[PDB]
């Protein structure tokens, strides 16, 4: 079949899928900026403190998290 | 993978030494209840095992912890002799000590240093009693007697102790300087005979010869040869390749026949009549190799034919090419002597000198073996006998007087390590425990009075246990090298100490 | 997957890298104990060793991957050392983790155990410095030798292990030019010797020997045939592989290359070199003419052994049978299969006096592990003294340099005002594990133990005197002998604090849960 | 594992320090504008409201938490 | 560990416990059991002495007694149930004296001076007749074959159990009559009174067909070799791609292979015994046929049985090819006899060949098997029997009634030992007395009141007498025409003895893996 | 241990009758009852002979065991 949803419960969810992948690279980016070791494979293990690398590392499970990798890649 | 911590590493150790360091306990010290090897796993077998290294590689060895004295013993024995049974219980006993420790939190180091430390000193104190019976080579015969006593003691054999203890004591006594392991030949067989262990004149050989072939040869010199066929000669035409069609694969195995002839001939160039090609031959090729008047007898032994070459001034190698290469064995009769409605072709008209072939006829296989590691470890630990006319007294006489020292040392020489030292001098006593109970004695008047009996002196004085009692160790016959006492501690005493150490195991 | 970030990933860092160094801080020193370690291929492992222990662990957890690489990049340089900055990892990681429990920041508390490495490794910087020569560094190597053969198990006995190693490093590398050749050093190792078995060969030693003794088992200085020619099948890569079954062709191959070899195993003997090495090497039929034209020459060869027979011997190569000249002549001092008292042990030294390009350090002994327990001595061994044939530069261990260190740290802490202030005196504190557990592997309670060495070094100031290392009585580290490169607790520093301050800067784990490979 | 956040410093000056090329106009780095601009933009916060000072206030203040996560982190 | 406990006791119990179930024996007893398998096979059992051979045991001391079944048929025949049943006896005494806290060496030592005792007082109890005495070696059998399968028949047999020892019996008094000895061979065809003593070495084989040789002066044949033949040990000449190739080497097989077979009679052969693998086919049988023809037997792939015999009684060598002739080592043969009798079986009767001074033959004869083992088992015994009154002279009664006066004189010295065993030996002489009560066993209710009775009123018959428990009733029981061989118990104490002194032996945990 | 200590007067009961020699009841190492001197009212031990089967004979008086709901009650 297919599946849809709207409104707040969609509408949120669309603002709920988004605010979880901005913390992945949220404490990064510095000296102090911290650093992401994000394993996404069994013997598959990256290091990044850059978004667009493990953005691309990472799997976008949401329209939100699809939409956000060009945003910060840009 | 897998990390495993201390208690464990240190537990499966306790456990699986300990587990297989009662297997043959009872059949320790003197003889308590035996010891039956169940088997169910692999197959379906009822058997009695009192030996450590049947009993070790039999059930699983495959626990690591297991697997160290599973090696250790079974080196021990393998080196100086029935050290397997110690050593798999020696170091049982050890790891019982250390786990108090080891429950006391007792530095590990402390233990290994502590027991190591008094290894040595029983060994030193094991080195005291250690008593010469072999001054006089009389006395050493007696020596090698009763040194033999204890070795051929606790297994099964109906007769069978009594020819080895004498061949012990003879395969040192005619080599001068060593005692005879490969000059005496074991041929394990079952016979007319269901208890025999004797000398083999030669060594004697299975086969029915039939046919036209005479089955007797007289003044026979042999050619020694490893070189030869079975259904296909080794030569330039040995190999052929013929089948186009069914008939054929009927075909190609006659052909077979015309392989065997043509050595039938070769064997006559030499013209020797006495010719080993040790590969066999059948009745067909009986027939075949009674025509020519040189015969090929099959299935020469090799150390067999390293027996005559020992004696018969002649030589043991491999292949062959022409007389001269290999020297000539020769034997006064070769003879086919039947034993039982199988009749046996016999290398004869040599006996002994400066070897030995001993052919055991048992009732079974079963019983021609326990005797042999009885013989092996008699025959090393007289071989022992020999350098050291020193027996320390058996029957774990010298266990509880090394134990005394070592107990007396704690105290005073270490101001710490007594823990292990004690514990040291403990464990050394369990051997007399487990049996003096099995004899019916009680062990803690045995142990510690018959200790302080003999630690204090009186050191023939020891364990019959088989009459439940003290019993007197040179009065019993009942002692063995002081060479096979040392080295089963040290194996064992190395036995626990690894895995005592070993805080972790990783596993792939 | 899953994000785990902070105390999270915290504690997702903290586990294993702490746990790993429990039993290698168990192995620690000497006194350190074995460990039996069994995979599921039914083998048994019984190792003190880290560097072994990390390789024989395969166990979970990425950093506790992240350690079998630290050692090793000690294990080369530094030798002795690849232990211990495991256990200081786990050391200053606990330490990290009540400073977060403090609310003393990620990035806070790495740095402030960072810099307060520096002060460490300046502070070691003050105990001995020296430089000598490798006939001077042999007794500083030996005393070292001591150790690092020891610290792997049984130096004693041996100055055969501790003095080759003398030559080793100074052989194939110069002692200025510090660049590492144990890579030119060839440390080869064979059961059935012994222990007491030991050689230096600054030449190579090819196990392969004279096709028969019944030809010279002496070929003369040099002319050695460098010859890439079949004289058996030399697994050509071109055909179909086929073994003849009829006596037609049986006869028919047999005169064929009778004729070649000999007259290749005589054109060797034209091309004037009476030892012929051949890359694909001797079947016995090249060998009965090989014999019956009375040519020493050697038999199957290791494809890059008669190139590393050519660059270690100097040795001019002669590639192929059909490039054939009798200009090019392989170098050997001496060309004979070399029995030491051990017979099983045979090997052709290929033994140069004139060109030694790869120096064989030839250890032996009983059984596998015993040689390998000998390698890995000769190995670190040598690997300590390259640093101090080097640079002999020398700290005296067991928790000497700590206190001296954990000393200066801890007050110019506080000296320093930062937040840092409280991590690099924490960062002190976690140094004290390597007396500690050397105390409890030298069997003593570390806490008395340790001030013991700060009462020495509140006194000293200097590790000489010390704990007991070996469990001797005697609590010394210069008297004792415990003597250590000044360049691998520096090493060894820079490696656990940096290390573990990236797994302190990676606090941001995507993983499906705390640890992962 | 020290030696990969060295030369990254290497790389990324380099793009910067081309970035410094490509554009030459150049600001404060590390956030200095926002907080001004926070303050700027919800000054219309003041100076925009019928309504969207909420807006222009929600919109200045989101500026600064990328610095100020650098502050945090 | 408490392992060494628990096992012991799951030793002495899987073997007690299943040997409790198995005491129905001696007499009607009980009602008949089908066994339907743990894999749902439906058997029908009975007579436990099969049963005891059935026996299909889990545990291993339960499998210690399937063996200690079989010790006791070759020992003696006679009181293989007895073995079976008193092992339980010498369990009994293990666990209450364990219990006791004896250990169980003393235990272990407390069989052998009881089974030094107890023999003793089964030949001191022991009713002497003869080895060679053909009415002691009647009346034993007679007994033995009078409950066992033939008797009708047995009035042929018991002289001929008899008949063959006289020639196997070495003179007077020696160690004799085997298994080996009296050679037991079925014959197909006939019946039991065709069954009959056929002496010396009679080689039971199946030769093909007829025109063979029933004439006297054979060379009673061992080889090994093909008839080199095309298609037979010779090589073919002709390759077949074609019908008249193919057609062309058996041509040429069956040709050629008539030289032989004649000169393979040229020995004097009325017998060749093929070797009994094959050379290719070995002897193709295109030769086999033309061998008969020539009248020389042949079992090709010859059974094990006459091989041996051939070379044991008659002591008979392989011989060369025909081509090469022979060695003349075919054994001593004036008759090659193959009889059909019933019209039915083949046979190789071989008289006037070596013989030890045994190696009688009784050739067992029948309509079928039945018939033929009617006779055997019956006969078998007979001269088991009689063997075992070779064996070990004397006499005791049938079904362990004289266990029960041992019980009683035994004790005593049991008692009178006052030793640590002697409590294990009071313990196990009082473990006998049950064995008659106890084959009572299984049939009924209002049950219990012959239990004791069976024990007590032969503890009346003071030590001389009890209950007969094959013929009923209390007399003399040792010989009541209730008897058994003195050997044949002496054994089912031995047998039993160190069996259960093994399960003593068991320590410590065993499964070897 | 009993049957061993029961084990010894026992071949004393075979060698000799009636021991006025016995067991140790102190535990004294020497074994009498002469030496241990330890001897009884012949009534006694025979007075206490009475006793025990009478016991056994007790309890099983008559063929009732039956309780009306009261047995110990």
């Amino acid at each position: 079949g297919t599946d849809s949803s709207q409104g707040i419960p969609q509408l949120v969810s669309n603002i709920s899928a988004c605010q979880v992948i901005a913390e992945a690279v949220r404490t990064t980016l510095g000296p102090r900026g911290m650093d992401k070791l994000i394993v996404d494979g069994r013997g598959k293990a990256t290091i990044s403190n850059d978004g667009a690398t493990i953005l691309k590392l990472l799997d976008v499970v949401h329209p939100a998290a699809k939409t956000l990798v060009d945003i910060a890649k840009s | 993978a897998d990390e495993e911590r201390a208690e464990t590493a240190r537990l499966t150790s306790f456990i699986g030494a300990i587990a297989i360091g009662d297997l043959v306990k009872s059949t320790l010290g003197p003889k308590g209840m035996d010891k039956i090897l169940l088997s169910s796993g692999r197959d379906a077998s009822l058997m009695v095992t009192n030996d450590g290294a049947t009993i070790l590689k039999n059930i699983g060895v495959d626990n690591p912890a297991a697997k160290v004295l599973v090696d250790m013993s079974r080196v021990q024995d393998d080196e100086v002799g029935d050290g397997t049974t110690s050593v798999t219980v020696l170091a049982a006993e050890l790891l019982r000590e250390a786990e108090s420790l080891i429950a006391k939190k007792i530095h590990p180091q402390t233990i290994i240093a502590g027991w190591r430390e008094a290894t040595k000193a029983a060994r030193e104190a094991l080195l005291s009693s250690a008593v010469d019976h072999g001054s006089d080579e009389v006395k050493f015969r007696q020596d090698l007697m009763n040194i033999a006593g204890t070795t051929l003691s606790s297994k099964l054999l109906t007769h069978h102790k009594d020819h080895f203890t004498k061949l012990a004591v003879e395969a040192v006594l005619r080599l001068k300087g060593s005692g005879n392991l490969e000059a005496i030949h074991i041929i394990k067989k079952l016979g007319g005979s269901l208890a025999d262990s004797y000398l083999d004149e030669g060594f004697l050989l299975d086969k029915k010869i039939g046919v036209n072939q005479p089955k007797r040869i007289e003044n026979a010199k042999i050619l020694i040869a490893n070189t030869g066929m079975d259904t296909d000669k080794i030569k330039i035409f040995g190999s052929r390749v013929r089948v186009d069609s069914t008939a054929k694969v009927a075909e190609i195995e006659h052909a077979e026949k015309e392989k065997m002839k043509e050595k039938v001939e070769r064997i006559l160039k030499h013209g020797i009549n006495c010719f080993i090609n040790r590969q066999l031959i059948y009745n067909y090729p009986e027939q075949l190799f009674g025509a020519a008047g040189v015969m090929a007898i099959e299935h020469a032994d090799f150390a067999g034919v390293e027996r005559l070459a020992l004696v018969t001034g002649g030589e043991i190698a491999s292949t062959f090419d022409h007389p001269e290469l290999v020297k000539l064995g020769s034997c006064k009769l070769i003879e086919e002597v039947m034993i039982g409605e199988d009749k046996l072709i016999h290398f004869s008209g040599v006996a002994l000198g400066e070897a030995c072939t001993i052919v055991l006829r048992g009732a079974t296989q079963q019983i021609l073996d326990e005797a042999e590691r009885s013989l092996h470890d008699a025959l090393c630990v007289l071989a022992q006998t020999v350098k050291d006319s020193r027996t320390v007294y058996g029957g774990g006489c010298s266990e509880m007087l090394m134990a005394h020292a070592v107990t007396q040392l704690a105290n005073r020489t270490p101001g710490k390590e007594a823990v292990a030292m004690e514990s040291y001098a403990k464990a050394l006593r369990m051997l007399p425990t487990i049996i003096a109970d099995n004899a019916g004695y009680d062990s803690a008047d045995l142990v510690a009075q018959l200790r302080a009996a003999h630690s204090e002196g009186n050191t023939t004085a020891g364990l019959d246990m088989r009459e439940g009692t003290i019993g007197d160790m040179a009065i019993l016959g009942i002692t063995e090298s002081f060479q096979v006492k040392r080295q089963v501690l040290l194996s064992a005493a190395e036995a626990a100490e690894v895995i005592l150490r070993v805080d972790n195991i990783i596993k792939a | 997957k899953s994000r785990l970030m902070g105390l999270e990933a915290l504690k997702s860092h903290i586990m294993a890298a702490k746990a790993v160094a429990n039993t290698m801080r168990t192995s620690l020193g000497p006194n350190g104990l074995d460990k039996m370690m069994v995979d599921k291929d039914g083998d048994v492992t019984v190792t003190n060793d880290g560097a072994t222990i990390l390789s024989m662990m395969d166990v979970d957890h990425q950093i506790a991957k992240l350690m079998v690489e630290l050692s090793k990049s000690q294990d080369d340089e530094i030798g002795d050392g690849t232990t211990g900055v495991v256990v200081l990892a786990g050391a200053l990681l606990e330490e990290a983790e009540q400073l977060l429990d403090r609310g003393i920041h990620p990035i806070r508390i790495a740095d402030g155990y960072e810099q307060a490495a520096r002060v460490a490794i300046e502070h070691l910087d003050k105990i001995s410095d020296s430089v000598l020569v490798d006939i001077k560094d042999t007794e500083p190597l030996i005393q070292t030798a001591k150790t690092t053969l020891g610290s792997k198990v049984v130096n004693s006995c041996h100055r055969q292990m501790a003095e080759i190693a003398v030559n080793a490093v100074l052989t194939v590398a110069d002692m200025e030019r510090r660049d590492v050749d144990f890579e030119l050093i060839k440390v080869e190792g064979k059961v059935g010797g012994r222990l007491e078995d030991t050689k230096l060969i600054k030449g190579v030693i090819v196990d392969k020997d004279f096709s028969h003794p019944q030809m010279p088992k002496k070929v003369e200085d040099a002319k050695i045939a460098i010859l890439t020619c079949p004289f058996e099948p030399p697994k050509p890569k071109t055909k179909h592989k086929l073994d003849v079954t009829s006596v037609e062709d049986y006869k028919a191959l047999q005169k064929y290359e009778k004729e070649k070899f000999e007259e290749m195993i005589q054109q060797i003997k034209e091309t004037g070199a009476n030892l012929a090495i051949c890359q694909w090497g001797f079947d016995d039929e090249a060998n009965h003419l090989l014999l019956q034209n009375n040519l020493p020459a050697v038999r199957w060869v290791g494809g890059p052994e008669i190139e590393l027979i050519a660059i270690a011997t100097g040795g001019r190569i002669v590639p192929r049978f059909s490039e054939l000249t009798a200009e090019k002549l392989g170098f050997a001092g001496l060309v004979q299969e070399i029995s030491f008292g051990t017979t099983k042990d045979k090997m052709l030294v290929i033994e140069q006096c004139k060109n030694s390009r790869a120096v064989t350090i030839f250890i032996r002994g009983g059984n596998k592990m015993i040689i390998e327990e000998a390698k890995r001595s000769l190995h670190d061994a040598l690997c300590v003294i390259r640093n101090l044939i080097r640079d002999n530069r020398v700290v005296y261990g067991g928790g000497a340099a700590e206190i001296s260190c954990a000393l200066a740290v801890s007050q110019e802490a506080d000296k320093c005002p930062t937040l840092e202030q409280y991590a690099m005196r924490a960062f002190a504190d976690a140094l004290e594990v390597i007396p500690m557990a050397l105390s409890e592997n030298s069997g003593m309670n570390p806490i008395q133990t340790m001030t013991e060495v700060r009462a020495r070094q509140v006194k000293e100031m200097n590790p000489a005197l010390g704990i007991d290392c070996l469990h001797k009585g005697t609590n010394d580290m210069k008297q004792q002998h415990v003597i250590e490169t000044l360049i691998g607790k520096k090493q060894q520093i820079s490696l656990a604090t940096q290390m573990v301050r990236m797994i302190l800067k990676i606090d941001d784990i995507r993983k499906p849960g705390e640890s992962e490979e | 594992q020290f030696m990969e956040e060295t030369e990254r410093s290497l790389h990324d000056a380099i793009m910067i320090v081309r970035r410094a090329i490509k554009n030459d106009s150049v600001v404060a780095g590390g956030g200095a504008i926002e907080m001004e601009l926070s303050k700027y933009l919800r000054d219309y916060s003041r100076t925009i409201p019928g309504k969207q000072q909420l807006l222009i206030g929600a919109y200045a203040k989101a500026l600064e938490i990328i610095p100020r996560q650098l502050c945090d982190n | 560990r408490d392992k060494p406990a628990q096992i012991r006791f799951s030793n002495i119990s899987a073997a007690k416990a299943v040997a409790d179930a198995i005491r129905t024996s001696l007499g009607p007893k009980g009602m008949d059991k089908m066994i339907q398998d743990g894999k749902g096979d439906v058997t029908i059992t009975n007579d436990g002495a099969t049963i005891l051979k059935q026996m299909q045991v889990l545990h291993p001391a339960a499998r210690m007694l399937v063996e200690l079944s079989k010790a006791q048929d070759i020992e003696a025949g006679d009181g293989t149930t007895s073995v079976v049943i008193i092992a339980g006896s010498l369990l009994d005494s293990c666990t209450k004296l364990l219990q006791k806290g004896i250990h169980p060496t003393i235990i272990s030592e407390s069989f052998q001076k009881a089974l030094e005792k107890g023999i003793e007082i089964l030949t001191d109890m022991s009713r002497p007749v003869e080895l060679s005495d053909r009415e002691t070696l009647l009346n034993s059998a007679t007994t033995s074959l009078n409950s066992k399968v033939v008797s009708q028949y047995s009035s042929l047999l018991s002289p001929m159990s008899v008949n063959a020892v006289m020639k196997v019996i070495d003179p007077a008094t020696a160690t004799s009559v085997d298994l080996r000895d009296i050679k037991i061979v079925k014959k197909l065809g006939g019946t039991i009174d065709d069954c009959e003593l056929v002496e010396g070495l009679v080689l039971t084989q199946k030769v093909s067909n007829s025109g063979i040789t029933r004439v006297e002066k054979a060379k009673i044949g061992l080889i090994q070799f093909c008839l080199s033949a095309p298609k037979t040990d010779m090589d073919n000449q002709i390759v077949v791609s074609d019908y008249a190739q193919m057609d062309r080497v058996l041509r040429e097989e069956r040709a050629y292979i008539l030289n032989l077979v004649k000169q393979i009679k040229k020995t004097g052969c009325n017998v060749l015994l093929i070797q009994k693998s094959i050379l290719r086919d070995a002897l193709s049988d295109l030769a086999l046929h033309f061998l008969n023809k020539m009248k020389i037997m042949v079992i090709k792939d010859i059974e094990r049985e006459d091989i041996e015999f051939i070379c044991k009684t008659i002591g008979t060598k392989p011989v060369a090819h025909i081509d090469q002739f022979t060695a003349d080592m075919l054994g001593s043969a004036e008759l090659a006899e193959e009889v059909n009798l019933n019209g039915s079986g083949k046979l190789l009767k071989i008289t006037g060949c070596a013989s030890p001074g045994k190696t009688v033959t009784i050739v067992v004869r029948g309509s079928n098997k039945l018939v033929i083992e009617e006779a055997e088992r019956s006969i078998h015994d007979a001269l088991c029997v009689i063997r075992c009154l070779v064996k070990k002279r004397a006499l005791i009664a049938g079904g362990g009634a004289p266990e029960i006066e041992l019980a009683l004189r035994l004790t005593e010295y049991s008692r009178t030992l006052s030793g640590m065993e002697s409590y294990c030996v009071r313990a196990f002489a009082d473990a006998m007395e049950v064995i008659p009560s106890t084959l009572a066993e299984n049939a009924g209710l209002n049950p219990i009141s012959t239990v004791t009775e069976l024990r007590n009123r032969h503890a009346q018959g003071e030590k001389t007498a009890g209950i007969n428990v094959r013929k009923g009733g209390i007399s003399n029981i040792l010989e009541e025409l209730v008897v058994q061989p003195l050997l044949v118990s002496v054994s089912a104490l031995t047998l039993a003895t160190e069996t259960v002194r093994s399960i003593l032996k068991i320590d410590d945990v065993v499964n070897t893996r």
